Order: C-alpha cells, then structure tokens, then sequence
C-alpha cells in the first residue's frame, strides 16, 4: 500500500542527499586520488 | 502527395511520432530529444565518436572568510573533442529572402 | 473561572523544504592526431 | 564507542574524573530517543568544536547537511549531556 | 534557525544542477575559440 | 568525475564509450542507483 506521493517525496529527498554527498565527496577523495593516480605512472610533473 | 499515409483500423490510439529512420543505404539513425539545443539546429553524430575531456570535478572549495562573510568556489573545468571532422554532419536552414 | 481551553494553537513550527527539483586530463591543453 | 576531545567540557578545578564536579559532553542523538522522553507533540525542535574537528582533516564538515531532512525522525540533534556534583536540592 | 535552516548545501545543489545545465547548453551549442 | 577518476587510474579505458552492445539488447549494461539510507520515510 505504498503511495505514489511518498515514493516521490523519497526520490526527492534521496535526491538532494546524493547532490550534498558528491558535492563534498568530490573535493573531500576524488580531487586527490585522481592526482595520486597520476603519480602512480608519474604522469602529472609535465 | 499520394504517396504515403496512415491507417487506422478501429484502432482507439492516436501515436503521431517517428523516432527512427533507415537510409538507402542501411545505416539506422536513432532520435533524441534535447531542449538545450538552439532552435535552427540538428546535429548527426555519434556517442564514441564524440567524448567530455574534463580536467577537475566540480571539487567543493572555499575561497576566503572575513567572519560571518562565507564564500564558496567551483573549479569545473572540461574540454570537447572530435575523432573525425568529417564524420559529423550538421545542415541548417538559410537562403531566404 | 471561565476556562475554554481550545485556543492555545502554540504549534511554533518551522519551515520544510518542499521545493521542486528538475535535474581526467592533466595539463590545460589537449590534442589528437587525425 | 570513541569520543573526541572537541566534544568534551570540564571545569578548570578538576584534576580527574574523581574530583571532577561538572562534565558536558555534547552527543549527536537521533529525534527517536529524545521523543522517546518528551515533548512527543513537537518534533521540530532544531538547534571551536567544529572547528577543530574539521581540522583534524580537510574533508568533512559536521555542520553541513548530508542529506537528512529536519523533520524526519532520524535526523541528528546536539544534545547536552552532564555529570555535576552539586546539591541542587 | 527561524525558518529553515541549513541553506548552504541547498544553494550549493541549486548551482551544481544549474552549472550542468548551463555546461549542456553552451556545448552543444556553437562558438568559436576567440582569443 | 566517477568516469574521469577511472578513465585516469589508466590511460586504456573510457566507461563512457560503446563496447559493441546495441542498446536494446536486454544484456546492455545501464546505470542504476543503490541507496542504503536510515530515515524514517514514514
């Protein structure tokens, strides 16, 4: 018995979270592991 | 021109779209629809063909504080490539008047 | 005396957010060969 | 469970937990334990130590949203807990 | 708070989604590399 | 930036290209979204 308007509600909400989520993971890991990465092969000194 | 039409045999569904097309040739040409794209436009492309070079996620960052004064930045940087320059094709509309 | 007591309506409630929603490289240049 | 030093306040009198007559400690407790002793008719009841923590790193933000909605029940509060030594009565 | 708050991170959100809308539109749409 | 962390791990793979598999083929891979989230929805 699960309505139409809470599923709704719920993508709303999970949607906003996920926004806020990637926003800080991003430049919390990512900013970082992608130039660790690099220096991995030693591709980032130009 | 009596050439081509529609039928309908008591059919009780009115479906006034087309959204794939097949050459002479054979070459299939899949459709989509993007409204941000400019009026007197259509581009054929394709998926591989074309790719998003980006240098650096959106990447939350903050630029100074005065106080109670907060500031946040955005660092999206990214960059269009094309394998071909012939393998894209695009038509317009011009030549009035 | 006189007590009615069906007016105290103290809800003090806040906001609730019901807005609408519609949603590497590494130098600065790139090139390919054709 | 771990507790950080950021969220930790004692009297300067003190030397351990023994003699220590006032102790806070500020918790982030869902709104499910706190309706489960009071005001059970409101449940909108919103709001150094985050600066430190921040700094700990350069990653997280405690006073940002994750993704929580205030009014679901989840949602996370500060809460004031204390041990005093006193006599209030 | 009075109102809301915590309105940094829907902010925050409302310019990410825009930021991606505006990279959608201006890329595919045409202009030269002045400079 | 999930593709372009990947993508840049090496310099070999693109997840954003097509492998060959034509998109109404049921086995085309598509991507979804898991959630494990403690709320009360209710």
């Amino acid at each position: 018995k699960y309505s139409e308007e809470v599923l709704d509600e719920l993508r709303v909400d999970l949607q906003r979270r996920f926004n806020y989520a990637q926003g800080y993971v991003d430049m919390a890991v990512k900013g970082y592991a992608r130039e660790a990465w690099e220096y991995f092969y030693g591709n980032l000194p130009a | 021109q009596g050439s081509r039409k529609r039928i309908f045999e008591n059919t009780k569904q009115f479906i006034y779209e087309v959204n794939s097309i097949t050459d002479p040739l054979g070459q299939s040409y899949k459709i989509i629809v993007n409204r941000w794209m400019p009026t007197d436009a259509v581009y054929f492309f394709r998926s591989a063909d074309w790719t998003q070079m980006v240098l650096r996620a959106p990447k939350r960052t903050e630029l100074a504080k005065d106080g109670s004064y907060e500031k946040w930045m955005i660092e999206m940087e990214v960059g269009l490539r094309h394998r071909n320059p012939y393998a894209s094709g695009v038509l317009f509309t011009a030549a009035g008047k | 005396t006189l007590f009615v007591s069906y007016d105290q309506n103290g809800k003090k409630l806040s906001f609730a957010n019901w807005i609408s929603v519609l949603s590497s490289i590494n130098q600065t240049i790139f090139s390919w060969q054709t | 469970e771990y507790v950080p030093s950021e969220q930790i306040f004692v009297d300067e009198h003190a030397t351990s937990f023994a003699d220590a007559q006032y102790f806070c400690h500020r918790v982030r407790r869902s709104k499910e334990d706190l309706v489960a002793m009071g005001f059970p008719k409101d449940e909108i009841e919103a709001f150094q130590s985050t600066v430190a923590w921040s700094r700990t790193d350069w990653r997280q933000d405690i006073d940002a949203d994750i993704g929580t909605d205030t009014e679901d029940i989840a949602s996370m509060v500060w809460v004031y807990e204390h041990y005093i030594r006193t006599g209030v009565l | 708070n009075y109102g809301r708050g915590r309105e940094l991170m829907y902010q925050l959100e409302k310019k990410g989604k825009e930021i991606k809308r505006d990279l959608e539109k201006i890329l595919l749409s045409g202009q030269a590399r002045t400079d």
